[PDB]
């Protein structure tokens, strides 16, 4: 849930780049 | 780094300029 | 002239607005 | 690629549904 | 299709998309 | 009132070329 | 070389900011 | 048009304020 | 002109037409 | 403090030249 | 043909992203 | 300046990382 994780939490540019291909 | 809860649109383009060449995927499950 | 890069942007907030809760997959190339 | 067809010439919400999920 | 209130900004840049070459016009009245 | 319409509650892609020319 | 519908974006994004409460009408060709 | 005024040449906040209501 | 709280994208690409040519500084210190 | 003046608050046209160059 | 123009404001918002906190000066020319 | 290093060629988020503070 990456809604949940940046969107309803913080995300740094890392917990950004597991979303990436 | 930005610290900031990041929603919809704003969350798409970032990770539009985080992911660049390599692409990424976005799916809302929420 | 960097305009791919600058289109790139607004497909996905398009891709955004009309995939809606279905999501999607971004991959520039083949 | 979707940038070879939608940054070349303009495609429609039909055509960008497409590329959706 | 996208199932969120849409506000400011984003409900612009979303009427342009969809009314594309028929134009539109926007009245805030609330 | 589209803001009312659709900021102020949910707008598909019909309640939206509503407004349009 | 789809650039016309690019600036299309921003300016609508700018006539929002500009025109605030009086709102506008967009009708790109006459 | 607004497009041909503005998306050839750099039109200012007071030029856009023209095409308001 | 605008009447509304304007946040983080928004501002800037705000900040960024008003100055235009003069340019800008974006320092949030909130 | 521009976060608090045009975000936590209203900005006019004018309250946000102050911050440019 | 006003793209320097259109690209500014997609590298404000990168900047943005990017800085955070830190934040920025916008300066186009030298 | 960062409008001919970004505008003409594509930076990166490193090389955007210097213009910071
Ligand atoms: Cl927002
Ligand atoms: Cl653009
Ligand atoms: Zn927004
Ligand atoms: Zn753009």
């Amino acid at each position: 849930g990456i809604v949940e994780q940046c969107c309803t939490s913080i995300c740094s540019l890392y917990q950004l780049e597991n979303y990436c291909n | 780094f930005v610290n900031q809860h990041l929603c919809x649109s704003h969350l798409v383009e970032a990770l539009y300029l985080v992911c660049g060449e390599r692409g990424f995927f976005y799916t809302p499950k929420t």
